[PDB]
């Protein structure tokens, strides 16, 4: 808008232990 | 490759030696890319063209 600049960024990283389902899959 | 229309950045510029004796040191300065203009205070061209 008035004055030029410069930004920066990095990719994240987002995990999380394995959580435990209760539903089966197969037969 | 095309003309900026807001303004850049500079170094900027810095006045120094002008008398008839001297005797300077090179002591400090910029490293760094900068400039630096013999006369004081220049840049005169105040005429607006339409």
């Amino acid at each position: 808008a008035k004055i030029a600049t410069a930004s920066s960024a990095r990719q994240t990283d987002v995990e999380k232990p394995a959580d435990v389902t209760f539903t089966i899959e197969n037969v | 490759d095309d003309v900026g229309i807001m303004q850049q950045k500079k170094p900027p510029t810095v006045v120094q030696s002008r008398t008839d004796v001297f005797n300077e040191q090179f002591a400090n300065e910029a490293l760094h890319p900068m400039t630096k203009v013999i006369f004081n205070g220049l840049d005169v061209n105040t005429e607006v063209q339409p």
